[PDB]
């Protein structure tokens, strides 16, 4: 149940609430208070998924789905089978996320460690929060949030980009996407240097830092250094999800048609607007 | 349909890969052990690999990785339960013993080197021609614990020349011995260092190193354990 | 407060760091660059130097080329006038053959030509940048991963512009070198394949990506919470762990129940990234040459 280094680290202390109360693992995981409210959260939460299921009268994962409120419910409380479930889930859903997450300070804490993975997990739940709650609160309605299926958040991702035209024209998404591309060259590149450092050719020494500099100046003319790429690694991965969430929030608040057509404020500047040729002339 | 061979093949691909990964990552810390040192009955389904060896540079050696696994210090802690899974409590002082937030691994008693067999680490004064390039040189400055007392004054910076980057700063104390201080647990600030971790009467207690000049893997870990240690123990005169 | 070494708080500076020599051929090195300040707070000041070579020329030439062709194209589209020049950027589009021309190179030049040439030297330009990152690993004794991984980039660009094409019997198929017009590319890719949501390895492909994002983030995270043990210095922590790299792995082992190394986390994060491409590029290529819609291919399964 213990690495062969753990135990000096199995100590008291670093929780946030209730003292020693939950202070203990259960084989490799830890608990603590916040680990017996994310299983409280996820337990309650996966109940209502299944009577949600019975409900709809399946249990095909494939199949089942919990769907928000109606549109004319606004943001009032819905009957349990027309939209209360999917309510009650999101809030079961965001206590077992942000237990999670203050799981993770407690664990920190008894580490001795910095908070940055909590830190950077929550950026995670505030774009989840900005799918079924600020852009929803925002635009008047919990309709407006994704459903609880494999395949119908599909649907409504398809649904939501396509009331928009190509929703590639979104300037805030393509800047996401930037980050999310940009963010699996780094992680493909970082694994591939430490790597390719620490396996060298047959037979040979392993090469230090040094080397993992001179290989990428050598490369690309420029080396960010060890301590960089980790924070660039965590940099891009959070720009991503950052401007997932502005993207989306901004759509259908403050723009409202076709996405194609906000890129004409470039086009249409006075100085060039009304010239012969090219695409728009 | 081809598609569907695709599709199957990739995924025994995948946990193909997925066992190939987590076996590559029980390289360290296995086999697991029950709480009081022997070989634990379950562990898991997934097998240690086989050994590999890395050919260290600079004539240090080799490592071999799967292979037996030993703490090399004493752990001064003991259970505070007959059944597992509880915490195991320290028997002196934690920070002082070197456990829980305040542990140490016993690393190699030597310098890591940079790619030409130089110690990778070295004061400021004796880095040719190292300089602060931008933001609030600290050299000069009063050090201030989490107490709000003075603890000593920077006197140096320890540089990683390879990486140009500054990882300790150098602090005296009042009885004119030196400490180093984690880059990443000190705030420069326009008229002193801060730093949260520990109280003034907490810095004779930082472990010192051997040689003026350099530091070994080990001295790095009792030292960078040790500081991190205060954010759990010095606790009590905190309060700032 | 704390501090969180995401900026550093003092920049050092010393002589420029002109690298391992090994096997490499240092006059085809060039000098040091400028230092900047300015990355120096995020990462490394140092610019420079870089290495040239025969390789390295023939891309950087060929890339250019590429570039330029396309460059001139949209002057051409522009009416050769500078301000319709920067309206219309992202609207200018070299666009591939159309498909009664198949995969001959006797397309008229304004129709096609100009884009198989321009793919041509594109085509050149990559492959050439492939043997470097084998080359540099090699002259510095260093295993392949890099060019490994490349590997499964390129996997996916040739699909898109090469292999898929070939196989469909027309140029028509490839991309167009445009910034919206790619874009257009790719919406309608998808609406004449049945909705690309279909493609088990279209979500696949989106897992990885969206896992590359957790992955980085997790590491990023674990790394920079580990600073203050070192643990960033990753090689030496693979050759002889220390705290770092414990408090790192007993982050994890207690938070979900398992936990890396701090050699195979970098395992887990090359696969998890180069995986992106390789089932990208199996889902693009099945598309239309033997799945003409993801939709019906899964109301059969199969
Ligand atoms: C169609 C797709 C098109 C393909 C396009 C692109 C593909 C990209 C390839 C991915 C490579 C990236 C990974 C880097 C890596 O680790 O390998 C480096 C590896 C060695 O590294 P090195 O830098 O030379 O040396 C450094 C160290 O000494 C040694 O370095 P090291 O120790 O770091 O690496 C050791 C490496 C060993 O080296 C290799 O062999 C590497 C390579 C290849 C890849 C496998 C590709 C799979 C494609 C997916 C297929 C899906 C089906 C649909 O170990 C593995 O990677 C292991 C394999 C895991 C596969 C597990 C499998 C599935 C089997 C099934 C399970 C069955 C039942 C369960 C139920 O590279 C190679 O030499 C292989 C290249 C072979 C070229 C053949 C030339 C032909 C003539
Ligand atoms: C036809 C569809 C439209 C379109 C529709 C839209 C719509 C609509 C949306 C996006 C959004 C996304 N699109 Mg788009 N977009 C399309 C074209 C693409 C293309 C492409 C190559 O063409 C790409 C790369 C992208 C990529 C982007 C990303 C920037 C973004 C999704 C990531 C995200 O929000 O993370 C954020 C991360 C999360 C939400 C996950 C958080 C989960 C956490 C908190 C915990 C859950 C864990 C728990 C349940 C696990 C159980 C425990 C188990 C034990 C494991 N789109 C086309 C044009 N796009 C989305 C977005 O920006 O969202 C904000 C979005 O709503
Ligand atoms: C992010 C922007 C869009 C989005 C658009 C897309 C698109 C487009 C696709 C997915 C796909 C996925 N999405 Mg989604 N989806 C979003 C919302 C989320 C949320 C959430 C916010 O809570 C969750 C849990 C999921 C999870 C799912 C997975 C079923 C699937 C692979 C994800 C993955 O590997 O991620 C990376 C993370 C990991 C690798 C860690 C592993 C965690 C995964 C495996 C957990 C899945 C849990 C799921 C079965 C629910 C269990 C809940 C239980 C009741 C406890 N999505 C929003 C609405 N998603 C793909 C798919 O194949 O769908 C069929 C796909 O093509
Ligand atoms: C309306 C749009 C369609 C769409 C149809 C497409 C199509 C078409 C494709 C994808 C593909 C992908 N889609 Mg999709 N997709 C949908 C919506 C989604 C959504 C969502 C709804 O949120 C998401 C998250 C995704 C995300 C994804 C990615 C997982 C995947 C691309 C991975 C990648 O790294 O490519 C980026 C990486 C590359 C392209 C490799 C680059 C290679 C190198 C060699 C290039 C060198 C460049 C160099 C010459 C220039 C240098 C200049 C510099 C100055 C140096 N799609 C909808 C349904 N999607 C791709 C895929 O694989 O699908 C299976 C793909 O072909
Ligand atoms: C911000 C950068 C990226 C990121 C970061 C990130 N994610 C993280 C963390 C961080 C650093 C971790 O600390 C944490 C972790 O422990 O990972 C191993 C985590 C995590 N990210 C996870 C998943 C995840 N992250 C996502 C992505 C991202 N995470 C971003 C791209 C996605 C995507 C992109 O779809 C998924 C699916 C988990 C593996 C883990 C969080 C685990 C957790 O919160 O557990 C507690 C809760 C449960 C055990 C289950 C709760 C059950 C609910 C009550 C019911 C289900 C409701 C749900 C809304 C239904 C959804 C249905 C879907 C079909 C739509
Ligand atoms: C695993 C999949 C992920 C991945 C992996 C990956 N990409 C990689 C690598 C790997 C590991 C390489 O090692 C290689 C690399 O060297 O990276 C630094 C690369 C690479 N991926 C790149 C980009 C890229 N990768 C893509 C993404 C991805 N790459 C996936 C997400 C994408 C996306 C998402 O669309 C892009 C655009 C390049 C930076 C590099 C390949 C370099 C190359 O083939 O260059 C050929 C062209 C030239 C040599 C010059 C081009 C000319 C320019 C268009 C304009 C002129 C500017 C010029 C550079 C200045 C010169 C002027 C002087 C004369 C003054
Ligand atoms: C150098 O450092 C580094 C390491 O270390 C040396 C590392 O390990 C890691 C960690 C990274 C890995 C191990 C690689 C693999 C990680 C991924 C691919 C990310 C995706 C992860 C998953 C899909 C697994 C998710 C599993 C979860 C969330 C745990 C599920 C557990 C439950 C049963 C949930 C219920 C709640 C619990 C367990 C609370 C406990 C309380 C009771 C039992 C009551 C990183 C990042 C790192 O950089
Ligand atoms: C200021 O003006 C100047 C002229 C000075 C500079 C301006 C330049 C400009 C504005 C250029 C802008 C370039 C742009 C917008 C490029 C965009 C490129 C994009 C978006 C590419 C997207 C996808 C590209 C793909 C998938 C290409 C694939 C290519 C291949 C796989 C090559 C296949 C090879 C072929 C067809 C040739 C076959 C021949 C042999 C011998 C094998
Ligand atoms: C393998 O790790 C990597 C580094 O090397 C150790 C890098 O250096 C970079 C490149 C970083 C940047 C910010 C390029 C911009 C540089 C200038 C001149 C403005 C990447 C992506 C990388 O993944
Ligand atoms: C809200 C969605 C319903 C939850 C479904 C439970 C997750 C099961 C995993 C889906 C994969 C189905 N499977 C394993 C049979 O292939
Ligand atoms: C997303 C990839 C799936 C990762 C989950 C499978 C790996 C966890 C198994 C590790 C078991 C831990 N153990 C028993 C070896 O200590
Ligand atoms: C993907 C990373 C791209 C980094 C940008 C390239 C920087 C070129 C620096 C080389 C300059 C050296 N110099 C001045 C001697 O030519
Ligand atoms: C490197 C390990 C990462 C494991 C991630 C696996 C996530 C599975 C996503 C389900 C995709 C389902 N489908 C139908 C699109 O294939
Ligand atoms: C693709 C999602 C899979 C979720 C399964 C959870 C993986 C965690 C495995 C931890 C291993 C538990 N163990 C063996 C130590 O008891
Ligand atoms: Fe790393």
């Amino acid at each position: 149940a213990l690495l062969s280094f753990e135990r000096k680290y199995r100590v008291p202390g670093g929780t946030l609430v209730g003292g020693n109360l939950f202070d203990f693992w259960v084989g490799p995981f830890y608990v603590g208070f916040f680990g017996v409210a994310t299983f409280f959260f996820a337990a309650l939460g996966i109940i209502l998924i299944a009577w949600s299921a019975v409900l709809q009268g399946t249990w095909n994962p494939q199949l089942i789905s919990v769907y928000p409120p109606a549109l004319e419910y606004g943001l009032g409380g819905a009957p349990l089978a027309k939209g209360g479930l999917w309510q009650i889930i999101t809030i079961c859903a965001t206590g077992a996320f942000v237990s999670w997450a203050l799981r993770e300070v407690e664990i920190c804490r008894k580490l001795g460690i910095g908070y940055h993975i909590p830190f950077a997990f929550a950026f995670a739940i505030l774009a989840y929060l900005t799918l079924v709650l600020f852009r929803p609160v925002m635009m008047g309605a919990w309709g407006y949030a994704f459903p609880y299926g494999i395949w119908t958040h599909l649907d409504w991702v398809s649904n939501t980009g396509y009331t928009y035209g190509n929703f590639h024209y979104n300037p805030a998404h393509m800047i996401a996407i930037s980050f999310f591309f940009t963010n699996a060259l780094a992680l493909a590149l970082h694994g591939a240097l430490v790597l390719s450092a620490a396996n060298p050719e047959k037979g040979k020494e392993m090469r230090t830092p040094d080397h993992e500099d001179t290989f990428f100046r050598d490369l690309v003319g420029y080396s960010i250094g060890t301590l960089g790429i980790h924070r660039l690694g965590l940099l891009l991965s959070l720009s991503a999800v950052f401007f997932s969430a502005l993207c989306m929030i901004i759509t259908g608040t403050i723009w409202f048609d076709q996405w194609v057509d906000w890129w004409q404020w470039w086009v249409k500047l006075p100085w060039w607007a009304n010239i012969p040729g090219g695409i728009n002339g | 349909d081809l598609a569907s061979l695709a599709i199957y093949s990739f995924w025994i691909f995948l946990a193909g890969l997925i066992y190939y990964l987590q076996t590559e990552n029980m390289r360290e810390g296995y086999p697991l052990e029950n709480e009081d040192g022997t070989p634990a009955a379950n562990q898991g389904p997934f097998p240690l690999p086989k050994p590999k060896t890395f050919i260290l540079p600079h004539g240090r050696g080799t490592l071999t990785v799967p292979g037996p696994e030993s703490e090399d210090r004493p752990i001064a802690l003991a259970r505070t339960a007959v059944s597992e899974g509880f915490p195991h409590a320290p028997t002196g002082d934690p920070m002082k013993d070197g456990v829980g937030p305040a542990s140490w691994v016993a690393r190699r008693d030597l310098p890591e080197l940079d790619g030409h067999g130089h110690n990778k680490i070295k004061p400021m004064k004796a880095a040719a021609g190292f300089h602060v390039s931008a933001g609030k040189n600290p050299i000069g400055l009063p050090v201030r614990g989490c107490d709000l007392e003075i603890a000593g004054k920077v006197v140096d910076i320890w540089v990683d020349i390879p990486e140009q980057m500054a990882r300790f700063l150098e602090v005296e104390l009042k009885d004119g011995s030196t400490r180093l201080l984690p880059m990443q647990m000190v705030k420069v600030q326009s008229n002193r260092v801060h730093v949260n971790a520990l109280s003034s009467d907490l810095f004779a207690g930082i472990p010192t190193i051997k040689s003026p000049t350099e530091v070994t893997l080990l001295e790095e870990d009792k030292i960078c354990g040790y500081v991190a240690g205060g954010l759990m123990y010095a606790a009590p005169k905190r309060k700032s | 407060a704390e501090y969180q070494n995401i900026f550093s708080q003092v920049q050092v500076r010393g002589p420029a760091d002109l690298g391992m020599t090994e096997d490499v051929n240092l006059a085809n090195r060039s000098g040091v660059g400028p230092f900047s300040t300015l990355l120096g707070w995020f990462g490394n000041a140092q610019l420079g130097p870089i290495y040239l070579g025969s390789l390295g020329v023939l891309s950087l030439f060929s890339g250019l080329m590429w570039f330029f062709t396309i460059g001139i194209w949209f002057w051409y589209q522009a009416g050769w006038n500078p301000a319709v020049f920067l309206r219309d950027l992202f609207f200018f589009s070299l666009e591939p053959p159309a498909p009664e021309y198949g995969l001959s190179f006797a397309a008229p030049l304004k129709e096609g030509g100009l884009w198989l040439i321009a793919s041509f030297f594109m085509f050149v330009a990559v492959w050439s940048w492939w043997g470097r990152t084998y080359l540099r690993a090699q002259a510095l004794g260093m295993g392949k991963h890099t060019a490994w991984a490349f590997l499964s980039a390129i996997w996916l660009w040739m699909v898109l512009g090469f292999i898929r094409p070939i196989l469909m019997g027309s140029w028509s198929e490839a991309v167009p070198y445009g910034i919206f017009s790619h874009l257009d590319w790719t919406n309608n890719f998808s609406l004449v394949h049945g909705n690309l949501f279909y493609n088990p390895f279209h979500g696949l492909s989106i897992a990885f990506l969206y896992g590359s994002a957790l992955l980085f983030a997790m590491h990023g995270a674990t790394i920079l919470a580990v600073s203050r043990f070192g643990g960033e210095r990753e090689l030496e922590q693979i050759a002889d762990r220390g705290t770092a790299a414990e408090r790192a792995a007993l982050f994890w082992r207690w938070t979900m129940g398992f936990n890396a190394t701090m050699e195979g986390i970098h395992r887990w994060a090359i696969w998890m990234a180069v995986l992106v491409t390789l089932t990208g590029g199996i889902g693009i290529l099945l598309s239309g040459t033997v799945v003409d819609n993801w939709y019906v291919w899964g109301q059969n399964h199969g």
